[PDB]
DNA sequence: GGCCACCA
């Protein structure tokens, strides 16, 4: 079925189906949709034999260069999807809500990439994104490679430093014997710290940032419960800062920024204080996000292994149903 | 850019 | 990762 966003009812069924499955994502919650709000909500989900949500969907529709839109579901649908065949009865409700405006369905789920699952999908004529391109973290939206904490191989621990070697302890240790103290909260104050980190840090990478608006619909669609803003300091210095979100099985690092000059370690320290409240409210995972390649010249690997030691994990990258292949041909 | 989100 | 850097 399509759910009907102006039913509040609905919206709350559908809602408590996204928070509460194993496979919820933040990017699939319809607050998501108040954060992208230049993008148009399609949404849609299955019941079982017993009336009560099994799969769901959450659709963006972007606009193109063409007459067509872009459907995206990002780290969408909440399934199984190795269920090709819930999975096929899923996309086809949403591709009888798409009407015929979107040239393409692409999701991009974070199940594991295998041959195997990479084969069913082509047989069942999705066209897949993920070993057969590759360009980094530029080839697919959402990086393919990430990296995963598994908190679930720890079940004792009760603090960060117990996760790790000797080494990363020393490296945890350091910001907080030199005066580092990270508060966090979900107010403007720390929303406003945050932006002042962020905009430094991406006028020194000389890039591009989002607008502080952004994060403010994020701050009204997602309490603090879910959203935290994490901001260190020194003797009242401001140094560094990280936004996570906590949804479904993980806490996800999701955007950061930090001073000039020195910052005495202060993202370790953001890091451990985000770590330490998966920890505090029995998360599985912490999700150090997008890396280009297990390599000592990715800077992203280099930072993020410090926390997580297993390997990266590896998507299955974008699965592309195509709808115009005219206007899939000329776009991808 | 792109990391997305 | 090699006190050094990383620290989106």
């Amino acid at each position: 079925p399509v759910l009907n966003l102006n039913d509040p009812q609905a919206v709350e069924r559908y809602e408590e189906f996204m928070r509460q499955s194993p496979y919820g994502q933040v990017t699939q919650d319809l607050g998501w949709a108040k954060v992208k709000n230049n993008w148009e909500p399609v949404d849609v989900y299955l019941e079982d034999d017993q009336g009560a949500i099994i799969a769901a969907m959450s659709m963006l529709l972007g606009d193109t260069p063409t007459d067509k839109k872009f459907a995206y579901a990002s780290k969408g649908p909440v399934m199984d999807v190795t269920d090709v065949d819930l999975l096929d009865r899923l996309v086809d409700e949403a591709v009888k809500a798409l009407d015929g405006r979107a040239y393409v369905l692409r999701f991009d789920p974070e199940v594991a990439y295998s041959d195997e699952f990479n084969t069913t999908l082509q047989d069942h004529g999705y066209v897949t994104r993920n070993r057969n391109v590759a360009a980094g973290m530029h080839a697919t939206i959402q990086p393919r490679l990430n990296m995963v904490l598994d908190l679930t191989k720890f079940p004792d621990a009760k603090t960060t430093l117990d996760l790790y070697p000797s080494k990363t302890k020393s490296k945890i240790k350091r910001p907080f014997r030199d005066g580092v103290e990270v508060h966090s909260g979900n107010s403007a104050t720390e929303l406003d710290e945050f932006f002042k980190t962020y905009t430094t840090m991406a006028e020194r990478h000389g890039i591009t940032h989002r607008p502080i608006e952004y994060f403010q619909r994020m701050q009204a669609a997602f309490d603090a419960d879910t959203m935290r803003i994490f901001v260190a300091e020194r003797e009242g210095k401001l140094l560094s800062t990280g936004i996570a979100l906590k949804y479904g099985r993980k806490i996800w690092y999701m955007y950061a920024g930090s001073m000039d000059g020195n910052t005495y370690y202060a993202p370790y320290a953001v890091q451990s204080e985000m770590i330490q409240w998966a920890l505090d409210t029995n998360t599985d995972l912490y999700d150090l996000g997008g890396i280009e390649s297990e390599s000592t010249d990715d800077s992203l690997y280099v930072f993020k292994h410090v926390f997580v030691k297993d390997a990266p994990r590896e998507y299955i990258g974008e699965i592309d149903k195509v709808l115009d292949p005219e206007v899939y041909a000329e776009l991808v | 850019a792109x990391c997305x989100x």
